[PDB]
């Protein structure tokens, strides 16, 4: 049995609390995007918008890495949580009661240590709806996606272009298109600036 | 399988080769791996050669990678080692040690406890 | 006592985090059935389901056989959650908060290494309800459970036919049947092909 | 310190997933009872019914036992959840979203090794409400507990008659009694029969 | 540094499932106090009452003492929860969910191994309002609290009276007093008998 | 790679339990500040508050410290919870039924010892309104943080301007400002001074 | 039973039998398992025989596997151990350890600190 | 008490009396337990005898259950161990070492380092 | 201060004193407590004295109590012993070990491995 | 790099430089760590010199500090220890060890089993 032999290897020395990197010098590089999936509802009165969502992030480890011809028939393997190094993204305006209300799954590494994580989950945020044009408008709802630890010199976040191939259309809504954007702030907290990506939802209300 | 017993210890002049048989019993042999050990007169145990549970993986030290071979026969529950162009060096007792499926390695971690081997000595 | 012996035996050297298979270079057969037994609402303002449904999935380990012969009186063992490899079934419609709702029990094994694993719970999913033909009509409302980190080549997921032995008529739904349909689709994520099965409600409204 | 000495001696080999039999060829007897205090709410609408019940288990160890003259001064133990063997008793017909609504509690062992288990909780279960007879009428509302993992020839379940003596009487709803009785089942799942208690609730409408 | 030495030779041979007792042959004392500091809300309809409530449990360990003298500068340990051994104090009249809604902090000891346990919480309790006299009208609503699984010849508890020195005065009910009372029943699951404390709210509706 | 072997040589001999002072004879100083983000809701029925609040917390541990010269390329450091000493910081008028409701995040620690805590959370907190000047009235909420279990002559708790430089303007309430105090006081269960810190919201209703 | 204590041990010649008694103090004999162990001169201590605390399992060497025997007597809280045909390398000092709950297994993690044992030599 | 020293060792003759004594210090010596340990002049360490802290419970090895004592003293902080009938095979090297607590077992894991100890010899 | 070196053995007659220097590199010398111990030519590694990383507390063994002093220089990130009238039982191998924050106690789980030490022959 | 063998012993005169080499085999030798280890005689087993896996840390003995030297060359997958100035008591058996993704430092509970190594021997 090979796998026995490939995770007692993966496992000795390991360290989940270090950065998966090389140089130590230099910011690991973390791509990510989103999949939007259902607009389950649009609250005017309170303000809150709940959606169905499936994060992705994508980076690399460089201590999980194998040859294939020594471990013939392993391509793959499968990490839960708290055993490796995972990004800490938070959603900044969260309407949630938990705040975090994304589902933990495992994480996926290939032979060159490319490690891929897609929690889906049911996210709520506060959004702004205006009802001044209220047979013709469209809603900008913004989400805000970043690392809560992680700045700038430790974490380079990388945006990709969301996916809405398996969206499905609403009764009451239509979406319209779903940019992104990524840009760096300041915090008076420290003087190190942090990156975030933001997400605009563009709906339209239907006239009927 | 759970009790593994070694035996065809006995004298040879260097040069020559010599076949050990392991035998299992008290359990499926086909569960467990089979690893061999060296004791030596004042010196401390030492892993030899080593076959995982199916066959198909085997591991040997460096001062027997070449010299030396590890089989399976489930028909019998046997393991047999074969040694050839015995040195005086090789002189010492030999211990078989099961492992629950194990993968054929050196790690001492995943077998259990050795049984009552089969000494074995070279005269130059 | 043997149930100790046998307990103790079966532990060494065992791996939560491997597949249990003997060969690596084949998929893993897992069979996949579903128990519903009373339809508790039907949301027709906010388009959720909610039903009383026991999950059923049957495999095998190869790790954990023995003889019974060597441990009289032993004929099958139980396994709590955490302490050997489960498949990571998820419900993809899912509109409750937490997303899982399945409550985990026991694993049973018995001697040829046959594992059956059926927890219960209360699963709320997104349905579209139709009432355009109010007094007459038939809904038809879809659960879709697959595999999340494991895909094709890994898992081979196959389907039994749903039990509807212990349903419990409702007082204003009639139910018409549950057939089920194995599909496999491709994702932008990776370009391993995942399977899925799906299983149809058809729920009827009562004239009274 | 006596106390610290027999803890030690028993926590010594014992395993918690071991079912704590003598032979492992004969089942293990346990005694199942139920007690109620309150019928908190009673829900037509929804068809559930909501009471506040003490479970009491009672079974014997045979591996927590110990001479008192060695031990003077020590005739009692008790245990926290996860650190000894406990049965696996659910209700079947539960309708709250967690599914199992009990508080765990220490439990009991003497001298013996007789061990008591007396959970107390809020009990959601799915009851059918017939309003026909409104001025008048009966209601029955029955509670299934059982195994979910162990069925027949591995553990012998026998019922004790329920305990009314702290029930306090509700404003709305007169109690008339609690029947109980024990049954054996199949499921298609297993051909192992599994035993089960059904208790009733017997609700009577004041006319005011 | 003394705190490091200090705790390091309190946690040795420690078992938090010992009663500390320094007879094992006599009972523990106890004593246990409430403090009140908000009548949230008092629902008539559900027959419930919510009120903030800081608990007061003291106690003594006799195994965690130490000369001041040898540790210079300490005076004061804190110890987590499951860490030591602490009193299993419920409330018998609960009407929330969890049964049990008290947020777990440290346990303060001094030198002379003194413990005290001050848990706040806010609680939920099934209470009868009666509203024939509605303009003027005294509501009684009793908390009762015990030891789940410690009974007489184990666990003295002895009853401090009730501290509302930070009361917040309610803008619809007045508080009259909390007179306590410590009782004693008999179960008919054991033959040993249980102490209680009972606590009276003693409300009065505001004529406005 | 630094950041294994400075991590490995950090852990050595740290118990969380200690608190991370250099003498034991004097107080741990801690720094406390607010940074409001939102008032998501205002209930006047229920006397409740709701808003969106990043808590900061500053000290030093005197434990984690090392020479950047030594570790080139590694100048702070990130610890879970659980894992290093933290205070145990509450809201007094809370109104959750956690009672706690912030998200645990790790805390970060640079080369000279200093450590950095900003939870992010929302808090719902007890505030009476007064709407006898219904058109025309300000209302004031405060909010009052303390240590549970560490008081006087352990940690000296200090006070920092809030900030409200994220604050987003609500459409129904104007906020005038959010001063600061910090106060001393003594309770009944010790004779020991406790300090905590109230902030005052200070509203205002607009009149549209 | 928590202590346990072994005697019997003498001189014998080979080819003899010999009966040692190992006796139970301290707590409840029918509640543990007892095992047997030999020290040796200038050897480890090695496992020889075992009981469960029931009777119905029982676990023997390789080299001792068709000579020796083991009983219990819960009256007298006593263990015998039975050796037949003894030979000169069954020299050496035995050993009795109990075992809570034992299943009578060679594995030395489920047993005690072993007592002071009884010293046996086999003259040729 | 945190740091325990032993005394009274000499050379007596076979068939007396010796009395050593156990002093604490470095803290409170009523919170501890004490255990007496041999070194044996090429054998390995063994336990002899141990006290609870509360001196109501004892126990005592096998071959020196009928001949020895243990007492204590919180006046003067020490732990006494009388030794009656002295044989020759009790000349060794003797060790007191503390427990926090303890029960007054034989169990080595409940308890701290020894200290330097006192040699004493039997002559015949 | 990570890495610890002994120096300053030698030759000395019964009845001198002696300065024993250890060393420190590799790191921050005040963030660690020093411990000695002795080898001993046929015997096992034991505990001489140690001081806190902060200087204010220390410990010594029984028979070193009043003979033995330490100190602490972080100027030259040095810890310093002194043995005052030296007797032949002194004679042995004196290493210097490291200690994260240590307390200055005997406890050895607390402190990393010793380096090479000195050696120190005291002559009647 | 899974396992690793050293080699290059042998008879040298003191004053003499001397390189040995280790060499990989088994897996990719590029993520792991080389110790190397000094068995001697009569003594315990010593650390002697370590290098990181990416060869940007390198750490060594205190007797040994300024006389070796470790290299790497991933491209023969083998490590090089170069010994100068020899001296008589640096006779002893030499092993190498590897660690995955090591520091390069002197703990010993990062590393794997040490393999056969080269004895050398050197006169005065
Ligand atoms: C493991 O996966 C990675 C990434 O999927 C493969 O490396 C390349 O990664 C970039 C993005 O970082 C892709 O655009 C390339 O297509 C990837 N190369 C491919 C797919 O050949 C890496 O090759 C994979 N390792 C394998 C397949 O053994
Ligand atoms: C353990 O259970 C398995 C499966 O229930 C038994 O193996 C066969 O499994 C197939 C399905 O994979 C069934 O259709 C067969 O009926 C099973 N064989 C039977 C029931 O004889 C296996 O035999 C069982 N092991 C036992 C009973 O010792
Ligand atoms: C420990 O408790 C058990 C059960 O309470 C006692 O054994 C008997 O158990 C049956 C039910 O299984 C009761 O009907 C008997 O009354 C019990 N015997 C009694 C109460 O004497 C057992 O005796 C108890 N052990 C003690 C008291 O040492
Ligand atoms: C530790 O605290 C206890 C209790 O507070 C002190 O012992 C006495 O306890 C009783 C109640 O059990 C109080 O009424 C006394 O006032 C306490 N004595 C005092 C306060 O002197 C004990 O003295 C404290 N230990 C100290 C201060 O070292
Ligand atoms: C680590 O951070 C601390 C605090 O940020 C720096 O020490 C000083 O801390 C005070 C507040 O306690 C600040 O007002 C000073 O500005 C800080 N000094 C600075 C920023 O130079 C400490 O210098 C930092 N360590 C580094 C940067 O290596
Ligand atoms: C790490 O990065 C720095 C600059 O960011 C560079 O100078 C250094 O060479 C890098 N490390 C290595 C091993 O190349
Ligand atoms: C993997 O191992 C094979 C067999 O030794 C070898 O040919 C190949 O080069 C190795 N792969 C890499 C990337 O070194
Ligand atoms: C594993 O499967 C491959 C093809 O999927 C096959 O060639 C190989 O023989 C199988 N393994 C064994 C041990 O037969
Ligand atoms: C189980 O053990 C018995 C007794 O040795 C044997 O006859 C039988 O063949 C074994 N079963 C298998 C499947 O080998
Ligand atoms: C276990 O039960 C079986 C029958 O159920 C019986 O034949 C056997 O004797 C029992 N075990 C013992 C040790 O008596
Ligand atoms: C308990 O111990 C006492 C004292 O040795 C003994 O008399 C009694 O018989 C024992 N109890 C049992 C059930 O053996
Ligand atoms: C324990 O209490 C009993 C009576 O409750 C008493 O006889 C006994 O003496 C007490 N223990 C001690 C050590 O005094
Ligand atoms: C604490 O230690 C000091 C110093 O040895 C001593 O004087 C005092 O009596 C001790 N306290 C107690 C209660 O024994
Ligand atoms: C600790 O503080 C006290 C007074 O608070 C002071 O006397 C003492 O010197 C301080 N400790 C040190 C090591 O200076
Ligand atoms: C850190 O190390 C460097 C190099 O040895 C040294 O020059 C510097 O003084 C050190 N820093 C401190 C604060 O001692
Ligand atoms: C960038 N983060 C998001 C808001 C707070 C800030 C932060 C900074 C340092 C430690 N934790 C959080
Ligand atoms: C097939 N899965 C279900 C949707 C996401 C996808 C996936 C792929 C890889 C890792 N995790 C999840
Ligand atoms: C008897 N149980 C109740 C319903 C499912 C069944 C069962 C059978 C085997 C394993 N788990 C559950
Ligand atoms: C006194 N307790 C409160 C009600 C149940 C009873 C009890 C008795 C024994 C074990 N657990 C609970
Ligand atoms: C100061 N605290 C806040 C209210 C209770 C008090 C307290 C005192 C001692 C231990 N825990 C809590």
């Amino acid at each position: 049995e090979f796998q026995r032999k490939l995770y007692k290897e993966l496992v000795k020395n390991y360290n989940p609390l270090e950065r998966p990197v090389a140089n130590d010098s230099q910011p690991l590089t973390v791509y990510f995007s989103l999949s939007l999936l259902q607009i389950m509802d649009v609250d005017e009165k309170n303000q809150v918008l709940t959606t169905n969502i499936w994060l992705q992030m994508s980076w690399t480890d460089h201590y999980l890495q194998w040859n294939v011809s020594e471990y013939p028939g392993v391509k793959t393997v499968r990490f839960p949580d708290g055993q490796i190094w995972k990004p800490d993204i938070l959603l900044y305006n969260s309407a949630d009661e938990r705040f975090d209300a994304t589902f933990h799954t495992n994480v996926l590494v290939n032979s060159s240590g490319h490690c891929q994580y897609l929690p889906p989950g049911i996210f709520k945020s506060s959004c702004y709806i205006d009802v001044r044009w209220f047979p013709f408008d469209v809603q900008h709802c913004k989400l805000k996606f970043g690392s809560w630890s992680y700045g700038g010199w430790s974490l380079d976040l990388q945006m990709q272009e969301a996916d809405i191939s398996g969206y499905i259309p609403n009764g009451e809504w239509d979406l319209v298109g779903i940019p992104g954007k990524r840009s760096e702030r300041f915090y008076e907290c420290c003087k190190e600036p942090y990156p975030d990506v933001t997400f605009t939802v563009t709906m339209r209300r239907r006239t009927l | 399988a759970v009790q593994l017993q070694a035996s065809g210890g006995g004298l040879v002049q260097a040069g020559d080769s010599l076949r050990l048989s392991c035998a299992a019993s008290g359990g499926t042999f086909s569960h467990y791996a089979v690893g061999w050990f060296r004791q030596a007169p004042g010196k401390e145990r030492e892993f030899v050669a080593a076959i995982s549970w199916s066959g198909r993986s085997t591991s040997f030290a460096n001062s027997v990678k070449g010299r030396f071979t590890i089989s399976r026969d489930s028909a019998k529950n046997t393991a047999y080692l074969q040694m050839n162009n015995l040195k005086p060096e090789d002189t010492a007792v030999y211990c078989c040690a099961p492992a629950r499926f194990g993968t054929g390695s050196a790690a001492r971690d995943e077998y259990d406890d050795c049984g009552q081997g089969t000494q074995v000595t070279v005269s130059s």
